[PDB]
């Protein structure tokens, strides 16, 4: 799949316009794995994750569910 | 959670 998917219906990451946002980014967008179903990758920026939240997510073993799937996971 | 591009430079 990769860094340049359309990760969700409102995805705003584009290989033709992307620039760094998070302090950990250089040339590629930060991504996080959503554990819904078979699993899929989303761009952290498209989820509106703050840098602090993203770093905490990356440092732990808790599963993440993206904005489209978290309501289903908590039901 | 698994992530990409979250390592401190
Ligand atoms: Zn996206
Ligand atoms: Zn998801």
């Amino acid at each position: 799949s990769g860094y340049w998917i359309t990760c969700c219906p409102t995805c705003d990451v584009d290989i033709n316009t992307w620039v760094p946002f998070y302090s950990t980014e250089l040339n590629k967008p930060a991504m996080i794995y959503c554990s819904h179903g078979d699993g899929h990758w989303v761009h952290a920026q498209c989820m509106d994750l703050a840098e602090r939240t993203l770093i905490h997510l990356s440092a732990g073993s808790n599963k993440y569910y993206c904005n489209e799937h978290v309501e289903i996971a908590r039901a | 959670a698994r992530t990409a591009q979250t390592a401190r430079k």
